[PDB]
């Protein structure tokens, strides 16, 4: 049995941290990114929406 | 060794991450935050639901702050349930401007909600308020007994009909204070048939837009001469006519 | 030591917790606990039946009705009141519709 | 003052890349927060801007 083998050697804490410090900052820029790519769907959507209702002031125009 | 009172916070949390966090405060018995401003966390349904379920819970939180937080009509049904006054939570402020509920989750929330004394000020800029939304705000507002200050529909689709039953509320209404109705497509403007040229028959036409465009006008008169408490009013970004407006 | 003081009377000042919100919530809640309360008082088939004759003595159907067709009402569903009740609270109610006849 | 001395001294190399990982990361955190935000605005303006068309408009229908 592996009951009191629990020896936790003298690992870097320095490393450890920064592995951990660099893994979240991977994680929020990727969800930064995300967000960003988001966000830009959103204001081409919304420039698409409001350049075709000046357009739908043109559709009307056209009828 | 300090408590949260006002948990901020304006990153993207989502469904899950609200849910998580408002669980884990429902979890903690910790009631002393007195705030919660979500700006765009995505708190939505899920996240709603358990933010209601904590305060029902804890009844301490008192400015809660949801902008953009995808808050819908369930949601909106779930703060009813939370809010209804057999809870009697202490949140003073309540802001959802963004919050694209509409006035469907207008109804969800007055289900219990619809008579309820707690808000200092609810703000719904943006949120889709109709004309049937403004319909909720007259049935909020014609009530006498009152201890809120702001109510604001700014950006929403209130209109003419809109304005109309909200001054209809005024005139019952003798405590509230401030109202912006700004952006809300208030159009008393008869339009741009005043050249006597161009419309042969404009006026034939448009009696009916003029008369009610009167009758918005007349109730605006009214409502403004006769609200002792009603002094701060936010009509821009409205297609109010020359005439009406003067 | 020597037991020396001290009694003082609590006189409770007003200052701890009034409600935080001014003038359109807060005391809503009072009505809104009265309509959950009525809500056993009443069974859903008489409502129907004030209703209509809310319509039938509300003339103009704007919600709002005078006191003399209000006392008609009262008689109507059997509202016993006297006539300085029934106006006081006409009247009660009308103040909160200042611009509402 | 305009010599080379410069004497290599046997610095951290391992601890001077992981400050120097560590701060473009915060720097590309930062522009990533500060593009998203931009994207945010843009969103809301666009959506502001579709709400006023839908709103006034009207004297293209009357004319």
């Amino acid at each position: 049995m592996s009951k009191k083998s629990g020896k936790g050697k003298g690992k870097n804490d320095g490393d450890e941290l920064g592995a951990e410090k660099e893994q979240v900052l991977r994680t929020k820029v990727e969800s930064l990114i995300q967000r960003l790519g988001h966000e830009q769907e959103r204001a081409d959507r919304a420039k698409a929406a409001e350049n075709e209702l000046r357009a739908r002031l043109f559709d009307l125009d056209k009828d | 060794d300090e408590n949260i009172e006002k948990i901020h916070l304006w990153e993207e949390l989502g469904p899950v991450g609200v849910r998580s966090i408002m669980d884990s405060l429902t979890e903690i018995p910790y009631l002393h935050t007195k705030s919660i401003r979500l700006w765009k966390v995505k708190a939505q349904d899920e996240g709603t639901r358990t933010i209601c379920n904590y305060m029902e819970k804890s009844k301490t939180i008192e400015y809660l702050d949801l902008m953009d937080n995808q808050v819908g009509s369930l949601g909106c049904e779930f703060l009813g349930r939370v809010l209804h006054p057999q809870i009697e939570i202490p949140l003073l402020k309540l802001k959802l401007d963004h919050n694209e509920f509409g006035t469907e989750g207008l109804m969800q929330l007055a289900a219990g909600l619809c008579m309820n004394s707690v808000l200092e000020k609810l703000s719904l800029n943006y949120c889709a308020i109709t004309a049937e939304g403004s319909k909720y705000i007259q049935q909020i507002l014609s009530f006498v007994n009152t201890n809120l200050k702001k109510l604001k529909m700014k950006g929403n689709l209130l209109k003419n009909e809109g304005v109309h039953q909200l001054f209809r509320a005024f005139k019952v209404n003798k405590t509230l204070e401030k109202v912006d109705l700004s952006d809300n497509q208030f159009d008393t403007t008869l339009g741009d048939d005043q050249d006597p040229e161009a419309n042969p028959n404009f006026f034939e036409t448009n009696k009916d837009a003029i008369e009610h465009n009167k009758q918005i006008i007349e109730n605006i008169c009214e409502v403004l001469k006769a609200a002792d408490t009603l002094l701060y009013y936010d009509f821009r970004f409205n297609n109010i006519s020359k005439t009406d407006a003067k | 030591m020597d037991n020396t003081g001290k009694l003082e009377k609590q006189l409770v000042t007003l200052n701890d917790g009034l409600p935080k919100k001014p003038a359109k919530e807060i005391i809503e809640e009072l009505k809104h606990h009265l309509y959950q309360d009525f809500q056993k008082f009443f069974s859903e088939e008489k409502k129907q039946q004030y209703q209509n004759n809310f319509a039938l003595f509300d003339r103009d159907n704007d919600k709002y009705i005078n006191l003399s067709e209000l006392k008609e009402l009262l008689t109507s569903v059997n509202i016993t009141f006297p006539d300085d009740e029934l106006e006081e609270l006409y009247n009660e109610f009308c103040l909160t519709s200042p611009e509402a006849d």
